[PDB]
Order: structure tokens, then C-alpha cells, then sequence
DNA sequence: GTGCGGA
DNA sequence: TGCTAAGCGCACCTAATTTCCTGACGGCAATCCGCAC
């Protein structure tokens, strides 16, 4: 009999991101031609519009305040913007770094076998390569768009298109062929009978000719400046690895209460997502509850808990017991 | 019964630990062996075997993420923090703490001892590199796993070396006091972590990662190194970095 | 004077009271250390720590705590809420002094000044000169554990960091020319979760600069250089039957492309990519022939020698005749 | 049942401004012929005429002033200025970056779908493509013109052109065809009839030959001279300069019968022309919009249009606690 | 679910 | 498809002085704390 969770244990993600490069590009001359995109220094004036206490607004209402930024845009000769980067698939049962305890070691690996066995991770791979389908990877990219087309390459063979502006930002798709052949491979690769899998993503979307293009902003903390800081990849501009995956990870439809909000939000540990400030799965439909009622209390809980225990064990981090002195 | 030299060419690595506590730059020459012996120690499980005895650390391009104010510093850059566990795991802000990331291209020099070194033991380390790390950081690519003979057959970069030489013979009154003045003579050294040394004996805690191995409570130790180019080596052997464990001290040192 | 200062740091009798009733309920709880383990992550459950009084060596070829002259000690507790010994080892009296200097050789200065003020001096400088030792225990989730190598086995090792010897070399680099850099990511209110002295005074330290030389940083140059041009002509529906040029008019066409791209972009040999044989097999395929139709030369409509892919799209198989005209007028 | 603004609340812009970039042509070939311009060094040697304390101007009132400089001119043989840029318009309920309460969002949303049943964002398109058919976007280049004429393209239709000289800076024409037609396709732009609209824009100023051309300046920090900005090489304008230049669209301000002129949108009314703040107790944008949504009043149509016209504008709009 | 305690 | 083999490319001397280098206003709001009661 088992009685807590073992004084150490750790997962890994399974999968990994590499940062994203932008390139600028034009339509008609997408499969011959690119041009590098690069980052730009720009200062403001402007007026004192916050909200500030009656006796300061008497002396601050009308005095300047110049601001230091930067921006990033496309030429005037060019229209589109391409995004290029990779995902690493790694298996689930073998990204387990670190568990002090052996008996809770048999017992979860005998769990990730019954999975195996029903439903071999093929509906959570379903909605991965959907949340490569629609371009959430964009997220101030996609708003005023007139093509988004999406190209995935697995080993030495690309895949046909996808048209990402014909598939709904709520809703997931169950039957189309591309889909689901990719799914199944990311499933294999879940499930052990593949040992790693490289998916090259190749995003291109037509904003218009000299349009703003939004980067990933940097968390720098120093006292003489205090400006807008946007990431520069090898002398480009570009967008980090976690913001591409938590979009890739927004695929959990399984909250309390979803009938009144019906949105999906990122698959986290007490359900936490950073939109709405109020967590979604605070006490009996978080992890580690469920954990604790699927492996130390044997017990047969239903499929969608067991969809979130396993989005959460593909997620990673540090799962352990509270930690006494 | 046989004794060769692999190498491991033009790597990249993304968002590589580079925090030591007196240290921003380079990781420690400490996780670069533990990956040398992690790739043993997963080749030894598909029933193959070998022995990694030395690395040479090879340096082709950095990046340190961050960027370069208009006095010539850097201001590193750290990622958002998310869920941490303890006593506030339910709040919408975590806490920040000490942290900095780099990127890096780099080469690689294995010196491997066993019974059969082919290109079926190169074949093998290629398909067993897609699934480890160097430091904290992830391979994104690598251009072409071969053996080697000779010192022309080595791509061109800068290797890494101890220094142990220039920090004994100078200045005096401390041993920081010796760093900081061999530091202000020649320009082109570096400070690196070359290992641990003990703070306690060995013995069993409650608390461990693996509960059935001995422990002891540790401190990183510093020393100077420096670059030499590709084209003006002398022999293989003196670029290769080597464990080496007295009573008490767990190093990495060039013999 | 300690006076006036224990009223800053909060009627006016029973204050000087509070400070002094909460200050001997904590000088238990406060210790000496030199490494502390809560300076990586504050959330490690205990007051885990170490004090290390040993000795140097001075020509070993490695720095540590024990080979440097640190100077000052470190105080240290779990709480916040339990640390105003700290404070009060750190009021500097009238000479200019730290309490902490005169509470050693007890100078009257300060026997006369705490004994009106209290009525405990003994109880508390017998608690602030004989305190206790920071003691290794146990081990945590959030203090970090790594595997080495011993003699056919491996020992497990719990890394604890150094205070001392942090802020001795933010000192040491204040006044000195060597690159550095300075690290802001800690508050005010995660330092005195640290729980130690010298942590809440330097919580924006100054560290080593430990980088390859500045020749070998990336940029846009060095990245344009591992990329490779392809043409913007297709073939396949092109003037051409079977990838041979038929009209002698389409050789200005394929002049015209090579100079457009791949004009100012020279690239020496070793940033050249290689020149396999199979994408000239691959070309064929398409077409069949099984073999060169002598006669004929693959051209590589951009040079692979001023920028070009070794693929498929940049070649096009054209007449010797018409060869020697396209390697000539590139070439000018 | 709402209580307070959310800690975390902002928008987006719905009039994305692109930079403009700057041209030399002739009138009578406009059509067929343009030309880069580009910017000069200058330096100069003055008098010092600033305002001095009595001591130091007796030690130096004749002594030599050098000092540095940029300026941007036309050639001998042009005549006329080509400035291009481009608008891209997006809906209104789909800019809201930020908000941490669900009932707000939901009552925002409500608030906007009512102003689509009563005004179907009409009023404030009308004004937005007036400033467009004045040319106010030309601040010191419109002083001094012959002819100025404005064109207007949407996807591959060019619209028939503007005359720039005989629309009045103070007053809104709603008469005209041609920005009606233009109006309720940005209006349906922001009701959320259509995703997205991209209109360009190109302008031709007669100013002579010679003349000079006044684009705009980079503010500077330390310890400056004058600096002007340079896009893709030639000379041009920022995007803020263009930007401010269509929000003079508010004449609903309370002391408006007085002084009879349109301002900037702004959230506390602040003219920095004329030096007067109009808007700044129970006209504001705080105290109005925490008098539409925590207390459910229905407000006159002016403050709807103000309401609405600073949500197109975009900014941070959050409460501490 | 609070309030403490420093630099 | 071939287009040369050999040698060498100065010794002197210098590179100016004066006067000065602007006055204004301002440089964001939010958050990032464990622990004992």
C-alpha cells in the first residue's frame, strides 16, 4: 500500500519548441524568395493619460512625457511575413528524470500502459496538430489577415496545405485525412514505438504591404532605461519558445464548468489561465487530487480526467510532496 | 582493445544554464562531461559497448541572451515565471529569482575506448543524440557524426584550456586577489567552474533524489582558462578535459 | 546614539519597550553561516546552511570560500518576521562603530546607553557572542542534487551557494576594470525571505563576465552566410523540352537570371554549399536519359560559386555551345 | 452587481497608421514619374540671442554661435511633394487585449452592440474620412500651396479625387458622396460585418521649386541637435504625427460655444496648442465610462461618441485594487 | 486569512 | 589549346593662427513575500 506522493519525482517536456525566425517575403515569389526583417528604434512624445490622485492631476494634466520604444515593420515593396520553426516528440514513460520511490514507479507505469491500451494518445495528438492547424502560434499576427497557409514537413516528406483562416479558434476537428496522419505519428511517438520525431512548421501570412508585425517583448529589469525591448534572434527579430507553446498547449475542454464559459484554456495544474483571474480547477478537479485518487486510492476515474492527468504528465514539472523541514 | 577519437561536429544548443554564482557566461565544464557521460551511459543499455574517457570543448559562435546598453554592459534577460510549488502555487504572479540562458555552437572531441570503433558506433551516437541534453538546453541540429586521425582533419575553432599556471604566479594576500590581478594583466583569460569540493562528510539524509547512494553537501570551485585556435595546437591529448576525484575534492582537469 | 534609532524603527516608553521584548525573543532563532541554501530557491522548507572555518591553501589552483579573505560573517533565520538582531548588530553608534565591535570588548560606550534603556544588556550580549552554528541536515526538492563520478560508482551531491564569497567579489569589482555585470532580478521583500544579512544589503549583485572572444558573436552577416539563393524560374512548364534549352532567345533569360540574383553576394570556398552528386541524378530522374546527353551541361542557373542551392530548382541543362556563353559572361 | 473597474484591462488600436514616405515629381507628368528625396547636413554660424542674466551678457553678446543641423529641400527641376501611407481598420468587440473579470467583458459587449443598433459607427467614419479629404496629416507643408489633391484606393478601385483647399479645418461636410461611400465601408469595418479593411493613400502638394519640405524630428534624451527621420532611406513621417492628425474629430467638449474648434481624442481633453485642459472633473473618460458600465445610465449620444472614439484609440485602463 | 520584518 | 623567362620602383623638407559651439518642459500606470499564527 502506498500512502503519498515520493519525496522526489520530476518529468520533462515531450514536447520541445525551438524559437521562431521571421522573414518577409512576397506572395506570388513565396517558394524563391526571402528577405531578412529586422527590429527598429523609435521615441514618442506624448501626454500624462493615467489616472492619478486629485491633488497631482491640478499639476501634471498638461505636461510632456517622452518615451523610448521600439518597433518592428515590413517594407514598402513587400507583403508577407513567414515564420519558420521545429518541434522535438519525445516518449512519455522515459521523460521520468528523477522518482525516489520504486513501488510508485510500477504503479504509474502500469497506469501509462492502460492508457496505452485505451485511447494510445491519439485524441490529445488530435488536438495538438489542430492547435498547428488554425495558427494560434500567431496571436497579434492573425488579426487582419487575408491568407494564413501553414506547411508541415515530417522527416523528408511535406504534407499538403492548410488553409488556417477555415477552421474556428473553439472547436476541434475530428476528420480530416492531413490531421490525422500526423496524429497518428505523434501518437507513436507517445506511446513507444518510435523513439523521437522532428516536425518542421513553415507559416506564411499576408498582412499587407508596409504592416506592423508584433514580436515577443522581453523581461529586462534595469534602472537608466526603461523602454520597450523586443527579441532579436542571430540580428532578426523573432518569438520565444514557451509563447508557441502555450498556444500549442491550449487544448483542455474538460473544466468544471464549461457550459458557461466555452473557450478552452491551457492545460495547467490548478487551472490558472493568466486571461481570466479567477483559477478554473481549484480544488477537486485539480492534478493533484486526481492523481492521488487514480494511483494511491485504486480507482477507475473517468476518460477526460484521465486526458488531463495525461495532457499534464506530457506538460512537465515538479509533481511531489509537500515539502516538510 | 581499441582506442579511437569521434567527434561531434558544429552543434546547437538553445537556452543552456549559465549561472554559477560569481560567474554569467560559459556553463561549467562539469555538465559538459555529465553529458559525455550520459551518451555512455545510454550506449551501454542497447547492449554496445564503449567508454568515454576525454572531451575537447571546441567554440565556433555565443549568444548571450540579453542585450548591450549604450555603455557596453549587458542586461541578461529571464522568461516569465509560472507555477512554482510550495506555499503560494495558487497566486497569478510567482516570484523572480537569480537566472540567465545562452546559445551556443560548438564541436566536440571524444576520445572512446572499447572493443569495436566503426561508423556502426557513429551510426549509434547519432541516433541516440535525439533524445539528451547539454546543460539545460536543447539540440535543434548537428551537421555530421565521423571519426578523426589526425589534428588536420579538425574543423577550425577555438578550443578551451586550464590555466592553472597564471593564477599560482601572481599578485598575493588571497587567491581573489590573484584572480583579479591576473585578470587586469592579460586580457584574454576567463573565470571557470572546474568542479565541486566537499562542506560535510559522507553519509545518508532523508531527502535524497536516489535514497540507496552516498551523499555529501558541496561547493563549486573556480580557476582560469583560456582560447587557442586549431591551427596552432600541439597534440590531441592537451585539450582533452578528464575527471579526477581525491578525498574530498571532485574536479575536471587537463593532466 | 542607539537612541533616537530605536524609535525610528518603531506613546514613547512602551515602544522603546516592544523593540527590546522582541528582540530576545529571536536571538535564538538567529545563527552564523556561510553557505546558505534558500539564496537558489526561497521556498526550501528549514534553515539548511553550513559554516566552514577551515584552512587555505593559497597555491592549490582553485578559488573557494576557505582561499579568499572574506571579512565579515553572515547572520542568518528562517523568517522574516524573526530578524531584528540583524538590525541591531547593523545601528552604527557614535564612533562610527558597529555595535557589533563594541558588543566584543563591551566599551561602556554602549554599557551606559543600553542599560537606561533596558534592564536585560547581560541576557542579550551573552545570546549575540556565543550564537550557534549553521547545520547541514537534511535535503529538499528545491536545493539542487546532481550525480559524479566516483571510482566505478557514483555519489550524489547537494549543491549549497556561498554568501560570503558574493559579496566579496561585488566589492572587490566596484572599483576595477575588468567586464562585469550586474544582475536586477531580486526585490526587497524576496531578499529578507532569504533570511540572511548580507543578501537584504546587496540584493543587485555584481558577477564575473566569462565569454568566448568577440570575434565569435553572431550576427546578420554571419547568418546570411549559411543560406542559399534558388531560382525564380520553373522549369517544368517553361522555351524547353525535357530540360534542354530549345530556343537560343531563352539564353539571354537564363543570362539575365544569373546576373539579377546572386550579383554582389561572393562567398569563398568553405561558405559554399556542397555539390552532391544526386541532385544531378535527381534532376535526371524527372526527365530519364539515364546518363548525360553529351552535348549538354548542367548549369546551375545562379553559381553555386556566388551563392546558389545545390538543388533541384537551380540547374538547367543547356548546349556546350550555349555553355561556353553563360560561364564567359558571368565570369565579366 | 459590478463593483469596481478590473485590475487588468486595455485595448488595441482599430486604425493601424502606416510611415509615409516621401517623393518628387511634377504636376503636369504625376502620373508617370517620381523621383526619391533625401536629406542634407547643414551647419550654420549664428548670433547668441537667447535670453541672458545682465552679468553674462556683457561678457557675451559678440561672440560667434556655431551650431549643427539637417535640412530636407527640392530639387531645381521639381515642383510638387508625393507622401504615401496606408490604414488598416479593425472591429471594435475584437480589440480588447486584456481583462480579468468575465461580467465586464460582457457588459462592455453589450454597451457596444447597443451602439451598433442606434448608430452604426457613422458619425465618427464620417469624420475619420474628413480628415483624410482636408489633408490635415500635412502640418507645416500645407502653408504655402497651390494645389493639393488627395486619392483614395481601396483594394483595385480608385476613388475619384479630393480637393484639399476647399474643405474648412473647423467644419464636417456631410454631403459628399464619395466620403459617404468611403465612411460606411469603415463603418462596417467596425461594426463586424467584415474582418478587416486596408485603404491607401496618396497626396500631391505644389509648393514650387526649390522649396522646402518639412518632415519629422527624433526626440533626443541626453546631453542635441536636430536629427530628422529617415525611412528606407528617404525623408517621411511617423505614424503618431499622421495618427493625431485624423483624431481631431471631438466637438463635444463642454466649453465648445466658446471656443468653436475640434480637438484631439484624448482621455482628460488636453489641447497642447491652446493651453487649456477641457475635460477634466466629470467629463472624462473615467467617470464616464464607470458612469455607463457600474452604473447602468443611459448618457447623451456626445459622450457615446467620446466613449467609443477613445476605445478606437486604445490605451491601459486599470484599477489597483 | 492575516500581518511581520528588514535593506 | 596554348599565351615568357630577370632585375627594380629616390634621396629633402614641411604640413597655420582667432573666435565660439543654445535657450524650454518632460521622461507611466500594473506585478513579481514565506511563515507562524
Amino acid at each position: 500500500t502506498l500512502k503519498s506522493r515520493p519525496e522526489n519525482l520530476s518529468f520533462a517536456r515531450c514536447l520541445n519548441t525551438t524559437e521562431a525566425k521571421f522573414w518577409q517575403t512576397d506572395f506570388l515569389k513565396r517558394h524563391t524568395f526571402k528577405l531578412p526583417l529586422l527590429i527598429t528604434d523609435k521615441a514618442v512624445l506624448a501626454s500624462k493619460g493615467h489616472e492619478m490622485p486629485p491633488d497631482k492631476l491640478e499639476k501634471e494634466i498638461m505636461d510632456p512625457n517622452p518615451q523610448k520604444s521600439q518597433s518592428c515593420t515590413l517594407s514598402t515593396e513587400c507583403d508577407t511575413l513567414r515564420i519558420d520553426f521545429g518541434i522535438k516528440v519525445l516518449p512519455v514513460k522515459e521523460s521520468m528524470y528523477s522518482c525516489s520511490d520504486y513501488n510508485y514507479r510500477t504503479a504509474i507505469y502500469q497506469k501509462i500502459d492502460e492508457y496505452i491500451a485505451e485511447d494510445g494518445f491519439l485524441t490529445l495528438a488530435k488536438r495538438y496538430v489542430n492547435n498547428i492547424a488554425n495558427a494560434r502560434f500567431l496571436w497579434r499576427n492573425r488579426k487582419g489577415a487575408e491568407i494564413i497557409e501553414t506547411i508541415v514537413t515530417i522527416e523528408d516528406k511535406e504534407y499538403p496545405s492548410f488553409n488556417s483562416k477555415s477552421f474556428n479558434l473553439d472547436t476541434f476537428v475530428e476528420d480530416n485525412a492531413t490531421i490525422n496522419e500526423i496524429a497518428q505519428q505523434i501518437a507513436d511517438t507517445f506511446a513507444g514505438k518510435r523513439e523521437y520525431l522532428n516536425i518542421y512548421v513553415t507559416c506564411f501570412v499576408k498582412i499587407g504591404c508596409a504592416m506592423e508585425v508584433y514580436p515577443s517583448q522581453e523581461m529586462t529589469f534595469d534602472d537608466d532605461d526603461k523602454g520597450k525591448k523586443l527579441f532579436k534572434f542571430e540580428g532578426s527579430a523573432g518569438m520565444h519558445s514557451q509563447k508557441i507553446n502555450n498556444a500549442l498547449r491550449t487544448i483542455d475542454t474538460w473544466y468544471p464548468d464549461y457550459t458557461t464559459y466555452e473557450f478552452p484554456i491551457p492545460v495547467e495544474n490548478y487551472g490558472a489561465a493568466r486571461s481570466i483571474g479567477i483559477p478554473f480547477r481549484p480544488d477537486t478537479k485539480s492534478f493533484y487530487k486526481l492523481i492521488d485518487r487514480m494511483i494511491l486510492k485504486n480507482e477507475d476515474l473517468p476518460i477526460e480526467d484521465k486526458h488531463y492527468v495525461m495532457a499534464i504528465l506530457i506538460r512537465g514539472g515538479m509533481f511531489s510532496k509537500k515539502q516538510e523541514k | 582493445m581499441m582506442k579511437g577519437y569521434i567527434l561531434l561536429e558544429k552543434v546547437n544548443i538553445e537556452n543552456a544554464n549559465a549561472f554559477n554564482n560569481i560567474i554569467v557566461g560559459i556553463p561549467a565544464i562539469t555538465s559538459f562531461l555529465g553529458f559525455a557521460r550520459a551518451l555512455e551511459r545510454k550506449l551501454n543499455a542497447k547492449e554496445i559497448a564503449i567508454r568515454i574517457n576525454g572531451v575537447g570543448l571546441e567554440f565556433h559562435e555565443y549568444e548571450l541572451k540579453g542585450y548591450k546598453n549604450k555603455r557596453g554592459q549587458y542586461v541578461t534577460s529571464c522568461p516569465l515565471p509560472g507555477s512554482i510549488p510550495g506555499q503560494n502555487e495558487k497566486k497569478l504572479d510567482a516570484h523572480i529569482m537569480n537566472q540567465a540562458y545562452i546559445d551556443l555552437n560548438m564541436s566536440f572531441l571524444l576520445e572512446v575506448e572499447g572493443p569495436h570503433v566503426d561508423m556502426s558506433t557513429c551510426k549509434s551516437i547519432k541516433s541516440t543524440m535525439e533524445t539528451l541534453r547539454i546543460a539545460g538546453g536543447i539540440i535543434r541540429n548537428y551537421k555530421k557524426i565521423r571519426l578523426i586521425d589526425t589534428l588536420a582533419d579538425i574543423p577550425y575553432g577555438y578550443f578551451l584550456t586550464l590555466r592553472q599556471d597564471n593564477l599560482n604566479d601572481a599578485a598575493g594576500d588571497d587567491m581573489l586577489d590573484k584572480m583579479i590581478h591576473a585578470l587586469q594583466q592579460e586580457d584574454t583569460l576567463v573565470p571557470i567552474a572546474v568542479g565541486f569540493k566537499a562542506l560535510s562528510e559522507v553519509g545518508h539524509v532523508e531527502g535524497q533524489r536516489d535514497p540507496e547512494k552516498d551523499h555529501c553537501f558541496v561547493e563549486s570551485i573556480f580557476s582560469l582558462g583560456g582560447f587557442e585556435c586549431s591551427k596552432i595546437l600541439e597534440d590531441i591529448n592537451s585539450c582533452l578535459w578528464r575527471y579526477k576525484t581525491e578525498e574530498g575534492l571532485y574536479l575536471c582537469t587537463i593532466i | 546614539m542607539l537612541r533616537n534609532k530605536i524609535l525610528a524603527a518603531i506613546p514613547e516608553e512602551q515602544k522603546i519597550n516592544k523593540y527590546i521584548e522582541g528582540l530576545f525573543q529571536s536571538i535564538d532563532k538567529n545563527h552564523l553561516a556561510t553557505h546558505v541554501a534558500k539564496f537558489t530557491e526561497t521556498n526550501s522548507p528549514g534553515n539548511i546552511g553550513a559554516y566552514d572555518i577551515l584552512s587555505s591553501d593559497m597555491n592549490c589552483g582553485y578559488l573557494d570560500t576557505a582561499n579568499a579573505g572574506w571579512k565579515e560573517p553572515d547572520i542568518v533565520t528562517n523568517d522574516a518576521k524573526y530578524k531584528r538582531p540583524q538590525g541591531f548588530v547593523a545601528m552604527e553608534m557614535s564612533d562610527g562603530r558597529t555595535v557589533m565591535e563594541h558588543l566584543q570588548e563591551d566599551s561602556a560606550e554602549l554599557r551606559h546607553e543600553m542599560e537606561e534603556l533596558t534592564d536585560k544588556y547581560d541576557e542579550i550580549r551573552d545570546g549575540i557572542l556565543n550564537m550557534p552554528s549553521m547545520q547541514p541536515y537534511r535535503t529538499n526538492q528545491f536545493i539542487k542534487q546532481v550525480f559524479f563520478p566516483v571510482g566505478g560508482s557514483y555519489h550524489l551531491l547537494s549543491i549549497l551557494p556561498s554568501t560570503v564569497l558574493n559579496y566579496e567579489v561585488s566589492d572587490r569589482l566596484y572599483r576595477s576594470k575588468i567586464p562585469k555585470i550586474r544582475l536586477r532580478l531580486l526585490s526587497s521583500n524576496a531578499a529578507s525571505t532569504t533570511g540572511s544579512r548580507l543578501v537584504s544589503k546587496n540584493k543587485w549583485p555584481l558577477v564575473f563576465q566569462a565569454l568566448p572572444p568577440k570575434f565569435l558573436e553572431k550576427n546578420l552577416a554571419k547568418a546570411l552566410d549559411k543560406e542559399y539563393l534558388l531560382p525564380d524560374i520553373n522549369i517544368d512548364e517553361l522555351g524547353v523540352d525535357n530540360g534542354c534549352l530549345i530556343d537560343e532567345a531563352l539564353l539571354p533569360l537564363i543570362i539575365d537570371e544569373g546576373k539579377r540574383k546572386g550579383e554582389g553576394n561572393y562567398r569563398p570556398r568553405h561558405l559554399r554549399d556542397e555539390r552532391k552528386e544526386e541532385t544531378v541524378q535527381a534532376f535526371l530522374d524527372k526527365y530519364g536519359y539515364c546518363n548525360i546527353p553529351v552535348g549538354y551541361e548542367v548549369h546551375h542557373i545562379v553559381p553555386l560559386s556566388q551563392g546558389g542551392a545545390d538543388s533541384i530548382k537551380n540547374m538547367i541543362m543547356l548546349s556546350i555551345e550555349h555553355h561556353e556563353r553563360v560561364t564567359e559572361a558571368h565570369a565579366s
